[PDB]
């Protein structure tokens, strides 16, 4: 074998895929696209209408039994028209397997709270909302949980600055601790590090 | 199909108009019981002025579902006041008491600096 | 595999049964616990009497940052910037310019000692063994502007720690 | 340093100096850079 | 001149705003506000203390790294006083004392250190200088500390006559002699006052608006060679005033009368102590002295600083006194 | 005996048994407490030099901020500092505490607990070793044995 | 080397040194400037030109793997001598 390159699974490249049209065929309602990468991870992608069915579908049917939510996150991508994508990882210890499901939404088009299906999302879906601003309908309690009390915007949006609107100073006149317009002794600097050269051809783009 | 999109909590401004006037008596009542339990120097006309100033600026949406974000926002900030998460400091934002006065106008701008 | 940890079903004969009342009422698991402190009482401490004896270290131990020479005078750095450009912490800003003889030379080495998170990758990026960082970890100061050094505060570092740095980095090199 | 001495080079210090901090040896830090931008002097001699 | 020194920036923290200030008494009430505004806005100050650098402690967090720095200095020390000022563009004084120590008296604070320092500055080519004196200044004046006070008042007005005299009243804030001194007699049970607080009437001020007025002194170019006179915004009577404190911080109001001869009499038994004293003889007088009108004299609004009424800030003060809505005081219409 | 004679050697006792006695009170934010752990463990054993390993913030004569300052912790922290007896110290301890660190360009940090708080010593490293933390109290102790409040007070 | 100010403070071998009339000096006063005294332009030009016999010759600075990248320099020209663009050595062809 090659030293330097990480060994190919083919076996589980086609269970994953088998799996993968499995899944599509008994929700066509939901399923948009699914997509199995070359380090063999399984992606479903769904219409955001499907999230309660189709996790509960992976959590209880006997062929899937997705009983735990690794981790649920999301990415803004603001070139699309709904910037957020939603992200399910789970996992399977019956199976030994992951999936990850993935759906999508805009600053106001909400979301179905998954808490229902598994209990863990109560947290995640909180730290979504702070950090993205993605509201998560029939939430049991939602509100910010990372940032500072009556914080402003949601940090981890792409258009947020990475230093932020305000920062923090105890003033003496006031006799407490006060916010003010952020003004930096040395500003960041930003560092155009993209070489003019074209790294990988198999993921070139149709011009 | 373009324009047809799903609600947050209203299905048009009027409804929405109704979230927002409850929201405003809930922030009135408790202007009181904010100026004593963090034991602030404003007054409570001072305070329910306030209130009165934030809601104005917001007063020219036309998009319920942005109108039900911002209810959102504002019953969030309720509740940390209520319950005092907050701190006297977290309140006293509201109001910019160790920031100088800054010009409006263009002739002062122009003495200071470059911004427009 | 797998081990279970606390799957014991405790026997139910009289002198097993009577074996648990006399550790019940005489307290023989608790004396059981006196005696092992006890037996530290009388067993040697494991401290130090610093500042007259220190801790063990290794030449590869990251401290202060320091800017070293050529054995002949000359400044080893030639204002590369890819110590600049590798920091993850942003601590490092440097100008150059051609030098009086027209050497390639900086006119600004800054490390911010609170930005800086003593991770030596500005050592490993360094192409001519420029900036390093030294053995000395005792320099606290009282003020928070003394920690912001610039190049002179570097280079009398790196006079200061030579005979000290240069021996490290003979000590190290084959690893590297 | 008895058995094995280190190299000697004509730049290391020769009297070692303890931690300075808080007396008039302390260090100040300062830009080592010279002035940018050079300003434009008046003439010295009236016009008229 | 090259050129100024270019103020840069948004007017924050780490602005520079042109402004190189000496503070000489800023370890005190007053300095603690004057280089907090010097520090909000980015400036260099020089701050010469002769206390334990352990008591200037609080001053470190009001200004950006580098632009508070401290030196030592001796009142009577003419090169301490130089190495301080030389560098600066505007220098102001705030050095005082409210009672005489064993080796400085009210001369030696309020004429000599004065004077001291507008010569220095003088000679070392400052051009804004800054002396704080008292409205009620007058060399005919029962009180040996105001009488000094207008002494200092003209050696610096000849010494620097480019200078911005600011005479305030009674100054009342956080840590202020003031407020704080209508509410520590109750520990002596009931509350003495010369003619039951009578005949005497005040026009304190607030510290921030006198902090506001004299940073807008150093910006202001038509405040050379000029005396203000900051006042309060109101005018009452020694009586009402001091019944309106205790009613704020609400504690038991017993106000007896007591001849003049008399206060004095235990104004010299509280002058034994070696530390700061409750109060003195001096101290008496001031708080008994009807504060001066001068209309001659441009007051606060001259330099666009609005008077802060004592009612919107007695609760800020007072608070603090209260164990575990107060009707205001009487005021007296200008006729 | 001369005045400035008996003020001397009382400025000497009052400054031996303050330096001789801290108690600290550690706020142990992030990473850099479990390097101040390691210099109450054995090896160094912070409470042979008089430092006990815990005190309450009413007890305590040293506020130690080791880990990184938050805009959501800032207030707390400045409640516990004013609520201190005097005399109190702070001691800055690490990067994040001294200027910000790894995160000086974040949003949610404080760039520096000496915006916050008076800071007496600044402690360098990330972590400083507990070594090197031991030595800025051990340099704590010496900038006490230096205050001269008897000697200003007999000179007012 | 380190030559002082008509004002007294030193100058730095990068040339910085505060004018009489700035006020960034008073960061000084109680204080020091601290500057290193061995310059090292001074002091490479103390080292003598090494003679060789071979158009071209190469440095890496001496150590090894201690020294700098191997650099090869040309000693063609008569007029001036080959300098190391790493350490500032010097090089000279012997008479050809
Ligand atoms: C019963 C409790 C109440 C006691 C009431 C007060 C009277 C008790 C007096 C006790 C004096 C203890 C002082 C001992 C100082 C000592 O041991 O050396 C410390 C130090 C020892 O050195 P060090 O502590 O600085 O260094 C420590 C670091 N290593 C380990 C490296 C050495 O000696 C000094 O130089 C300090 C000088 C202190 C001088 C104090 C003089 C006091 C004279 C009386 C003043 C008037 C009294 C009224
Ligand atoms: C006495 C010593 C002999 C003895 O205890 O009996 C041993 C006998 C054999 O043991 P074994 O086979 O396990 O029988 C128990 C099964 N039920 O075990 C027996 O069967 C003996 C009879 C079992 C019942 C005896 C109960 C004893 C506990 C009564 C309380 C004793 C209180 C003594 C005072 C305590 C304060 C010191
Ligand atoms: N406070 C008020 O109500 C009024 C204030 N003023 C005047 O304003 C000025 C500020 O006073 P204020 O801050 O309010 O009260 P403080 O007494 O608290 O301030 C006095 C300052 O002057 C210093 N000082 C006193 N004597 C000397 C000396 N020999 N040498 C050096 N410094 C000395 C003190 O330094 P240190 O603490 O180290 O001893 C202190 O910093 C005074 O001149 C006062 O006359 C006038 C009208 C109202
Ligand atoms: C009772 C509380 C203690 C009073 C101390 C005192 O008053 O002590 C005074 C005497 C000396 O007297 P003095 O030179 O007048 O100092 C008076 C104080 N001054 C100069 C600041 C005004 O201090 C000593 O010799 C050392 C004191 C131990
Ligand atoms: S140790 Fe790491 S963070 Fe510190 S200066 Fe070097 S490269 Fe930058
Ligand atoms: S990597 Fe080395 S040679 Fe390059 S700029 Fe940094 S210190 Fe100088
Ligand atoms: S300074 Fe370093 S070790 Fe300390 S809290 Fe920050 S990142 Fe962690
Ligand atoms: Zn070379």
């Amino acid at each position: 074998t090659r030293p330097t390159v990480r060994p190919r699974n083919d076996v589980a490249h086609k269970q994953l895929s088998a799996f993968g049209e499995y899944v599509a065929e008994i929700l066509p309602k939901y399923v948009q696209q699914v997509q199995v990468s070359c380090f063999n991870e399984l992606e479903i992608c769904i219409h955001p209408d499907g999230v309660i069915p189709v996790l509960t579908f992976l959590r209880d049917h006997s062929n899937a039994q997705f009983k735990s939510l690794a981790d649920l996150t999301a990415v803004d991508i603001p070139t699309r028209q709904n910037r957020f994508e939603i992200v399910y990882n789970l996992l399977s210890l019956r199976f030994n397997s992951r999936i990850r499901v993935k759906t999508y939404t805009d600053e106001l088009t909400p979301i179905e709270s998954s808490v229902p299906v598994y209990k863990a999302a109560n947290w995640y879906e909180r730290e979504i909302w702070d950090m993205f601003g993605v509201f998560f309908a029939n939430h049991p309690d939602l509100r910010r949980i990372l940032t500072d009390y009556g914080f402003e915007g949601h940090p981890f949006r792409k258009d947020f600055p990475l230093s932020g609107y305000v920062e923090l100073r105890y003033d003496d006149e006031v006799k407490r601790v006060v916010a003010e317009p952020v003004e930096l002794a040395q500003e960041f600097r930003k560092f155009d590090l993209n070489s003019p050269w074209e790294a990988f051809p198999a993921y070139r783009q149709p011009p | 199909a373009s324009t047809s999109v799903k609600p947050i909590f209203s299905r048009d401004m009027n409804e929405a108009k109704r979230r927002v006037r409850e929201l405003y008596r809930a922030w009135y009542r408790e202007v009181p019981n904010t100026v004593h339990l963090f034991q602030l120097d404003i007054s409570v006309k001072q305070g329910r002025d306030k209130v009165r100033e934030m809601f104005k600026k917001n007063a020219h949406i036309t998009d319920p579902r942005v109108v039900d974000l911002l209810v959102i926002k504002g019953k969030m900030e309720l509740e940390e006041t209520i319950k005092v998460w907050k701190q006297r400091t977290h309140v006293m934002r509201f109001f910019h008491e160790t920031e100088a006065p800054r010009p409006k106008d263009f002739l002062s701008k122009f003495y200071v600096g470059h911004d427009p | 595999t797998y081990k279970y940890v606390n799957l014991r079903e405790p026997s139910m004969d009289m002198k097993s049964v009577t074996d648990r009342a006399a550790q019940t009422l005489l307290w023989t698991e608790l004396i059981r616990g006196l005696g092992m402190t006890l037996s530290y009482l009388f067993r040697e401490p494991a401290t130090i009497n610093y500042p007259f004896e220190k801790g063990p270290l290794s030449p590869r131990f990251r401290g202060e940052h320091a800017l070293r020479r050529y054995p002949s005078g000359e400044e080893r750095c030639i204002a590369c910037k890819l110590c600049e450009a590798v920091c993850p912490a942003q601590a490092i800003t440097i100008e150059a310019e051609p030098r009086a003889d027209g050497s390639r030379r900086t006119t600004r080495y800054d490390i911010d000692m609170t930005k800086c998170i003593y991770c030596g990758f500005c050592q490993e990026a360094c192409p001519v063994d420029a900036i390093v960082e030294g053995p000395n970890f005792e320099f606290s100061t009282e003020t928070h502007e003394e920690l912001l050094y610039n190049k002179e505060k570097l280079l009398n570092n790196g006079d200061k720690w030579e005979a000290e740095i240069a021996a490290n980095i003979q000590a190290d090199y084959l690893y590297r | 340093p008895t058995v094995k001495p280190p190299t000697a080079r004509k730049f290391i210090w020769t009297n070692h100096k303890f931690n300075l901090s808080g007396t008039p040896q302390q260090y100040v830090p300062y830009s080592t850079t010279r002035k940018k931008i050079q300003e434009w002097v008046p003439p010295s001699t009236p016009y008229k | 001149l090259h050129h100024a020194v270019i103020p840069h920036g948004k007017g924050g923290r780490s602005s520079v705003s042109g402004i190189v200030a000496t503070v000489f008494g800023a370890t005190g009430f007053l300095g603690r506000y004057v280089v907090n505004h010097l520090g909000r806005m980015g400036s260099q100050v020089i701050v010469p203390h002769r206390c334990e650098p352990y008591d200037t402690m609080h001053l470190r967090p009001m200004g950006d790294l580098g632009q508070i720095i401290f030196m030592d200095w001796n009142g009577r020390d003419k090169d301490s006083i130089r190495r301080a000022v030389e560098h600066s563009s505007v220098v102001i004084n705030l050095v005082g004392r409210e009672w005489e120590t064993q080796n400085f008296d009210f001369e030696d604070v309020f004429v000599k250190i004065p004077q001291a320092i507008a010569q220095v500055s003088k000679e070392a080519g400052v051009e804004k200088f800054i002396h704080i004196s008292h409205l009620n200044a007058d060399i005919k004046s029962s009180s040996k500390y105001l009488r000094s006070k207008a002494v200092g008042e003209k050696e610096v007005r000849e010494t620097f006559p480019e200078a911005t005299i600011i005479k305030p009243a009674e100054i009342f804030g956080r840590e202020d002699r003031f407020l704080n001194y209508f509410a520590n007699i109750r520990w002596f049970g009931g509350v003495p006052l010369i003619s039951l607080g009578k005949k005497t009437v005040k026009q304190p001020v607030y510290i921030v608006d006198v902090t506001k007025g004299i940073i807008n002194a150093i910006k202001d170019p038509d405040a050379r060679g000029k005396t203000f006179a900051f006042v309060g915004p109101s005018r009452y009577l020694l009586f009402d005033l001091v019944q309106y404190v205790f009613a704020v911080a609400h504690r038991p109001f017993l106000p007896y009368p007591l001849p003049h001869f008399a206060y004095r009499w235990i104004g010299r038994l509280f002058e034994i102590s070696p530390f700061e004293p409750w109060t003195t003889r001096d101290k008496v007088e001031r708080i008994h002295t009807t504060d001066k009108i001068l209309p001659h004299l441009p007051g606060l609004e001259d330099l666009g600083v609005e008077a802060t009424p004592l009612e919107l800030k007695a609760i800020e003060v007072l608070r603090r006194h209260r164990t575990y809505d107060v009707q205001p005081a009487k005021t007296i219409p200008t006729s | 005996s001369r005045g400035e004679y008996v003020v001397a050697k009382l400025d000497d006792l009052i400054n031996w048994a303050r330096r001789s006695s801290l108690w600290p009170m550690t706020f142990g934010l992030a990473c850099c407490a479990v390097e101040m752990m390691h210099m109450a463990a054995p090896r160094y054993d912070m409470d042979r030099f008089g430092v006990v390993f815990r005190a309450s913030p009413r007890q305590s004569d040293v506020m130690i901020v080791a880990g990184t300052l938050t805009n959501k912790m800032a207030p707390a922290l400045r409640k516990v500092y004013d609520q201190m007896p005097e005399p109190r110290y702070v001691v800055s301890m690490g990067s994040c505490a001294n200027g910000g660190g790894y995160y000086h360009y974040s949003y949610s940090v404080v760039r520096g607990c000496d915006r916050i708080v008076p800071v007496d010593i600044y402690v360098p490293g990330c972590p400083p070793t507990a070594e090197a933390l031991l030595y800025g109290i051990l340099q704590l102790q010496k900038k006490i044995k230096r205050e001269k409040r008897l000697r200003i007070w007999y000179r007012r | 080397g380190v030559r002082t100010s008509p004002t007294g403070e030193k100058v730095t071998h990068t040339g910085q040194v505060y004018d009489d009339g700035d006020y960034r000096k008073v960061r000084f006063v109680g204080r020091q400037k601290e500057v290193n005294e061995n310059f090292a332009i001074d002091l490479i030009a103390e080292q003598p030109v090494s003679q060789v016999g071979s158009r071209v010759i190469s440095c890496d600075g001496g150590g090894g793997a201690l020294g700098h990248p191997r650099v090869y320099i040309n000693l063609d020209k008569e007029t001036k001598t080959g300098t190391c663009g790493y350490c500032g050595l010097q090089f000279r062809q012997q008479h050809h």
